[PDB]
C-alpha cells in the first residue's frame, strides 16, 4: 500500500485551528471596522 | 433667551431664566448666536469595532490613548455654542465638554474631552452621532 | 523553510 | 525504571510532529499510581460511574 502526502507541508503549522481562525477574524475585523467607520464618515459628511 | 444668576456672599442661590420675543421681520444674522446645552449621551463599548469608530471621530480626544475603552459606559456631557450665516445654514459650529466613564461604584469620572469646532455647516454631527 | 525535521 | 527501557505499562505525551511516543514523567505518575493502589488500595467514594 501507497500513502501519498498531497498536504503542502500544512503538517507543519502549529495550533493550526486557532491560527486559521486568527486570520478569519482579524479579516472579519478589517472589514468591519472599515464598512461602519465608512458609513459614519458619510454621514457626518452629509449632516454638515 | 436670558439667563440671571442671583448670588448672596459670593456664592450662587438661584438662576433665573426668561425668554422674549420681538415680533417682526429680521435680517441680522450677523448679531444672532445660540448656545445649547445638550442631554448627558451613554454608550456601553461592547465591540473592539465600537472603539474603532470612536477614534476614527477628530472630536472624542482621551486624556491617555491608550486607555481601554472594552465594556466601559461612556457618558458625554455636551454644550453646543452656534453662529448663523441665514435661517438654514450656521456660520460656526461648537459643540464641547467631558467624556466620562462609569466606575463599578456607578460614579461616572473624566477621561477625556468632546472638542468639535467647524464653520460653514448644516447640523451638529456629534450630536447625530451620539443620537444614533 | 517550515518542511525541515527540526 | 532502566533508562532506554518502555515499560509494559505506560502514559504516552503527543508530539508537536502529531504521534503519541512514551513520556518517562506521565507513565512514572501512572506506574507510582498503581503501587500506591496496589498496597494501601483506591477509594472511588463519591465517584458516579
Amino acid at each position: 500500500p501507497v500513502m501519498a502526502d498531497l498536504n503542502g507541508g500544512l503538517q507543519f503549522v502549529p495550533e493550526l485551528k486557532e491560527f486559521t481562525a486568527k486570520l478569519r477574524k482579524e479579516l472579519v475585523e478589517t472589514s468591519e471596522v472599515r464598512k461602519a467607520v465608512s458609513i459614519e464618515t458619510a454621514l457626518e459628511h452629509k449632516v454638515v | 433667551d436670558v439667563v440671571g444668576t442671583l448670588s448672596r456672599n459670593g456664592k450662587p442661590v438661584m438662576e433665573v431664566t426668561s425668554s422674549f420675543f420681538y415680533r417682526g421681520n429680521y435680517t441680522d444674522f450677523e448679531n444672532t448666536f445660540q448656545k445649547t446645552v445638550e442631554p448627558v449621551y451613554q454608550m456601553h463599548i461592547k465591540t473592539s469595532k465600537d472603539i474603532a469608530v470612536l477614534r476614527s471621530k477628530e472630536w472624542f480626544q482621551l486624556d491617555d490613548e491608550d486607555f481601554d475603552l472594552l465594556n466601559k459606559t461612556l457618558t458625554f456631557e455636551t454644550e453646543t455654542e452656534v453662529t448663523f450665516k441665514n435661517a438654514n445654514i450656521f456660520s460656526s459650529v461648537k459643540c464641547f465638554g467631558p467624556i466620562k466613564v462609569e466606575l463599578p461604584t456607578k460614579e461616572t469620572v473624566e477621561i477625556g474631552i468632546v472638542d468639535y469646532e467647524a464653520g460653514a455647516s448644516h447640523g451638529n454631527p456629534v450630536v447625530d452621532f451620539l443620537k444614533r | 523553510p517550515i518542511t525541515k525535521e527540526s | 525504571i532502566p533508562r532506554e527501557t518502555i515499560p509494559f505499562l505506560h502514559l504516552r505525551k503527543k508530539t508537536p510532529a502529531g504521534d503519541w511516543k512514551y513520556d518517562r514523567q506521565l507513565s512514572s505518575l501512572f506506574l507510582d499510581g498503581l503501587e500506591k493502589a496496589a498496597f494501601n488500595g483506591v477509594t472511588f467514594k463519591d465517584k458516579y460511574v
